[PDB]
């Protein structure tokens, strides 16, 4: 574990 | 394009974007809430001009986004975000841009959008959203 | 249709579904992970028959869904989920059902799907997903 | 404030 | 001691524990809520008998734990959890056990206890709690 | 509201 | 991984 | 005392506090991480002078707090935070202040402290911590 808070991320929409 | 990543905040106060009714979304910027005070996000800019600016000023914190929808499609050989619509619990902002190509929609039953990341070249190439309770 | 809500769990182990190319999704059942043990969700089944069965067995915990996409459309006067595709970090499961109608896509950059809710009548009317870290 | 834990929920997709 | 880990659920319905007025907490077991239905957790038992059992039946979901407190201390040369108190928004349950040694207190300003883990030998050696919104 | 929430533990001290 | 995470406080007691 | 609430951030880079070996904790200020860059929190100052300052500079993000402990007790008829200790995965900082009164301990097994709130009059009256994954 590290000291950086995590968050849910949805996407990407668009290229790739 | 140039990737960007605003990170995560406490909420959204304003979205400032630009679009062209013949191509796609250009500039993208967000004024976030950060623990009860405005936090001015960086303005992520297109490498070209000729866009029309819009200011989406939310009545924070009583008004918040409940659905983000839009279209993706090819512009000059590139897959980009052609249109965006923001639906809040109070009103609908948009569509901005060109409603052509493949649609997408992110309705939220529970939770909030708290950040944006993506990439912009001549147009908004792609984007993602941070979600939190 | 009959609404359902499985609620939220620790992860996903298996997805059972069924479809018919002329119509839509006709069954939806999930085996969740609940703190290390499989938890068999209730079988949300169509009021009718003639569907093609599908079992998606995931290599939990290393393998997990990174995108859910599909299509909605009118079938016999009802707006329903006609097709589903589940992309994991290992492979793509689907499409199951025709790739026609209005597309939708939920890619996940960070976090996991931990539950499903929705409604089923003759077909899967609608669905939502619980997301968590 | 209830005794029931909550989670982010996205959707619905389909009949609305 | 024998380590245990119930994992995470959606809330708490009942706590069944046992104690001895000369030593410490013995047995520990929880009936959790799992998406609106009771889920009976495994009984985590002391290696020995002679404890006094207690049932803490909560009026779920209107009643929930707001603070867990207690004492840790030496019993026959072992550091163990000597007493526990569960305070809800409606009532204080406890203290159960021996209120001697070093106090500890976990007040919750926002969120809920959704799971327990720990280790039990002759007595409850240690414990941890899962917290969620 | 449109305000994000987080788990909060405490307070420790007065009250 | 495919395993949902949760905040955990503790342990209180031994170790 | 004067209530304060810094709110939630991405992590902790530095804690600047003051203490007096005959009374309690005075000043409290935090440099947070906000999406990869420092965010200097408001300095929450005591109404009284004569405190000894201390800087707890953390090796963010690989170094993070795993336990906050201390003592609460009476000073001039006020219940205040008399001592604080911060234990990280790399070092122990403290105790700062007077180790007298009633102990408290917040060990973290999974998750992070991402913010602080409380109140300061002549001394740190009380405090709470925001926790997140």
């Amino acid at each position: 574990q590290s000291g950086i808070s995590q968050t849910v991320i949805v996407g990407p929409w668009g290229a790739q | 394009g140039k990737a960007f990543d605003d990170g995560v905040f406490t909420g959204i106060r304003e979205i400032n974007l630009s679009y062209n009714k013949e191509t796609a979304i250009g500039d993208f910027q967000v004024v976030y809430d950060l623990n009860g005070s405005p936090y001015v996000g960086e303005n992520h800019k297109s490498f070209i001009t000729g866009f029309t600016p819009v200011k989406i000023s939310l009545d924070f914190p009583s008004e918040y986004i409940m659905e983000v929808s839009g279209y993706t499609g090819k512009v000059s050989g590139y897959v980009v975000v052609r249109s965006l619509t923001f639906k809040t619990n109070k009103k609908t902002y948009g569509p901005y841009g060109v409603t052509s190509g493949t649609p997408f929609s992110l309705p939220i039953e529970n939770g909030l959008i708290v950040g944006f990341k993506g990439s912009i070249g001549y147009w908004l190439d792609y984007f993602s959203m941070y979600l939190s309770l």
